This record gives C-alpha cells, structure tokens and sequence, in this order.
C-alpha cells in the first residue's frame, strides 16, 4: 500500500512504479496466480490460461497497475488490456508480475512477449 | 485416501435423514499452502465438483458471484470463475467493498442493492458477515428471494454457509431443486463451511424439508465425518473447464410445462428464462 500511494502522487505511474522496484521497493504483492494445465500456447495475454511449463498465469486485472491502483488506464480506448482475461508471465519474473507487465510489450501480430516467445 | 483426490465432500442422505437437535461443530483438525490464494483452491474444488453435476450451461451464460471481495482488494474466485466458464459467460460480480476483478460487470455495495432485471442461470455466493445458534436473515433474506423470482428454471445456486452463517428458508428452498446438497472442500476441510447446492431449479416444492432441523443434520454429518486436508484433486487439471453443453434457453408459459419439461430441466438440459440482453446495475 506504499507503492500503490506513490503511483497516485504523479503524472507517469508506469515510470514510477518501475522506478520504486528498481530501487529495492517491494513489488506489489497479492496478484491472482492461477492453477493450470502447463499445456497452453504462452502467448502473452489470452482468453483462457495458455501457460507453458516455463511460465505462470494470472488473473489480468490483479497484474494490471491501473486496474490495483485504480487510475485512469493509459489505452486511447479507455479500455484495459489485461481485465477480463489472462496474462501469461515468465516463471522466472513471478517476483514482480506488475513490473514485468509494465516493462514489456507483447507482438502486434504473434501475440507473444517480444523477448519472452515472440520468434518474428 | 480416495477422498483426498476427490475435490471435497457431500452430504449423503445418510444425514439427510435424520432427526437430531442442534449441537456444536467440533471439528478435530480445526493449512496447506499451493503458492496461490487459498481462495483459488476452494473455488477450484468447489468448480470440479459442480462439473459432476447437471449443470445447465448455455451460450451467454449469466452468472452472478456475491460476495466476490476480499480485504486485498482483489477476487480469486471470480478470476477462477473466468477460467472455468464459457468464453462468452457472463460474469457479475459484488462485494460490499471496492475491489477489482475479471467480472464482466462489478457492483459495489450491499448485494441488496443490485437489481437483476433478468433470470440468472448460476449464482455463486460467498458472502460471510465475520460479526444460541438461531437461523439468520442478513444476505439470506436477499439471496431466498432471488431464487425465487430471479433464477432459470433448470439454474443451479452455490451458497456459502457456515456452522454460524445459516438461514432456515435458504435449506427449505433447497427442496424447490430437482438435486441439492453441502458440499465442502477439501481445501477448506477444517472449517465449518460448506456450500449449500441446489440444482436445477424447478419452481414447485419437490422435498419436504424443515431447514431448522436440516442445519441440525449438516453439523451432525461434519461431526461424524473425517475430512483430511488437501488439495490433490487439483494435480490433473485437464478437464477442468466448465464442459460446452449448449443447453437450450426456451420460453414457455406454466401452462405449457408438462412432464416432458420437467424431466428436461431435472436433467440438466434445458433452461426457461427470458433471451433477453441481460440488465443488471446497481440501485
Ligand atoms: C470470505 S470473503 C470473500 C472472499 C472472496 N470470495 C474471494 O474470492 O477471495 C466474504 C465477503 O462477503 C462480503 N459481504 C458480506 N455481506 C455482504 C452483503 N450484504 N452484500 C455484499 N457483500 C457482502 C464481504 O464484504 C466479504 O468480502
Ligand atoms: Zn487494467
Ligand atoms: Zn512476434
């Protein structure tokens, strides 16, 4: 609940999150990790869970700065891209899905995190 | 023991049937961990049970999920609800407090205030007010009435209760279904919690029941039963997803439901409700 207050007192919280947690603060905590099959496709974002054995998936909304916080989200649609869905994170960044989710981008036309899968 | 990778355990008829006073739940085990919210795994097992069950699942499927908030802020078992529902579900969810969610539609606020404008197909509760053992209104007042007035015929209902946490009118309305039980997760064993389960609901008093003494039942078979902890139910989780029925949503008039009907909606494999867009805000 200190980061999600520093996010509030600004004009850019995606920089200031990452800022916080590349600076020793604590990542945000209680993200809703879900139980799956690790049979899925690991794309990153997904109607239903599509882990791989290399990966863990979470409930969108809890990996979701703007929805935890409960700002204005950033879309030019108004529209969250995580909330309603499922996001797959890489078993090695589970320490701070939020700060992964902000530090990535997934590909406009293969769907998987570039760096994390994408092979275009 | 075989139970143990069963998803949790319900209230055989064994217990239905007898006639006892009310005692206190003492249960001997009154913790084990899975890396996720505990949440996650009671609603896991309480999903795999009711894939056992003849739910009625149609395209568009309307579902409501009470008491969906936690003091973190988030919902586990709304997000399981997403995992294992149709794609095309629709979920609405409500909490007293603010928290955020993979709901489709999220109501803050007593459940009092959310006015269902159309029939439901499912409804998941787990509303839990923490503040002699008499019957108790609170949310249940709410709830009796929406299975009365709001429900499908052929929809089913999945009520938390507790030894504390119980309503009389809830239990008698069980016998409005073509099934019902308690059902109590393996996750959760050492508590006093179960879900009361009604499924298929029928409109018309099928069973009897005297909910007063049914409560008395319920603590009676969580006092003679040992359940072990566990959470091995959840190590296959293959065919966890909530099967594709396509169940029929048809309307008819009282008049025109006959035998045939019933049977279909005692089956799991019809609904009668409205094919409306489904309403659903907060007052
Ligand atoms: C054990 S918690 C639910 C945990 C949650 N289901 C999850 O997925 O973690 C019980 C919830 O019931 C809610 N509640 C109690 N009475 C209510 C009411 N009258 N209307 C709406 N929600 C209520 C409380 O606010 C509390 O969040
Ligand atoms: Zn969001
Ligand atoms: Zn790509």
């Amino acid at each position: 609940s200190s980061v999600l207050s520093l996010v509030n007192f600004t004009v850019d919280p995606q920089k200031a999150y990452l800022d916080f947690v590349n600076a020793g603060g604590a990542p945000l905590t209680n993200c809703v990790k879900m139980l799956t099959p690790k049979t899925g496709t690991g794309i990153a974002i997904s109607v239903k869970p599509e882990s791989t054995a290399d990966q863990e998936t979470y409930g969108g909304a809890s990996v979701c700065l703007y929805c935890r916080a409960h700002i204005e989200h950033p879309d030019v649609s108004g529209v969250c891209k995580y909330k309603g869905k499922f996001v797959q994170i890489p078993a090695q960044c589970v320490r701070d899905p939020v700060g992964f989710c902000l530090s990535n981008t997934p590909c406009n036309v293969c769907q998987y995190w570039i760096g994390y899968g994408c092979n275009c | 023991a075989s139970a143990d990778w069963k998803p949790g355990h319900a209230m055989p008829s064994l217990f239905k049937v007898q006639n006892v006073n009310l005692e206190r739940c003492e249960l001997a085990n009154y913790p084990m961990p899975r890396g996720v919210h505990m949440n996650i795994a009671k609603y896991m097992q309480l999903c795999q049970y009711l894939n056992t069950c003849t739910l009625a699942v149609p395209a568009n499927m309307r579902v409501i999920h009470f008491g969906a908030g936690s003091d973190k802020g988030i919902a586990p078992g709304t997000s399981v609800l997403r995992q294992w529902l149709p794609t095309d579900a629709i979920i609405i969810d409500n909490d007293l407090n603010e928290f955020v969610s993979d709901a489709d539609i999220t109501l803050f606020g007593d459940c009092v205030t959310v006015r269902v404008g159309q029939q439901v197909d499912l409804v998941i509760s787990d509303m839990y007010d923490p503040t002699s053992n008499e019957s108790k209104a609170l949310f249940f007042t709410y709830l009796c009435n929406l299975i009365n007035n709001n429900l499908a015929l052929g929809g089913s209902v999945a009520i938390k209760i507790t030894e504390h946490s119980w309503s009389v009118e809830l239990y008698e309305l069980m016998g409005k279904f073509a099934w019902w039980t308690v059902f109590c997760t393996n996750a959760n064993a050492s508590s006093s919690e179960g879900f009361l389960l009604g499924i298929n609901y029928l409109g018309t008093i099928k069973e009897n029941i005297d909910g007063g003494a049914m409560h008395a039942n319920y603590i009676f078979w969580r006092n003679s039963t040992p359940m072990n902890l566990s959470t091995y139910s959840l190590f296959d989780l293959s065919k966890f997803q909530l099967k594709l029925k396509g169940t029929p949503v048809l309307q008819l008039k009282e008049s025109q439901i006959n035998e045939l009907v019933i049977s279909l909606l005692s089956q799991g494999k019809l609904l009668i409700r409205d094919n409306d867009t489904l309403s659903v805000s907060t007052d």
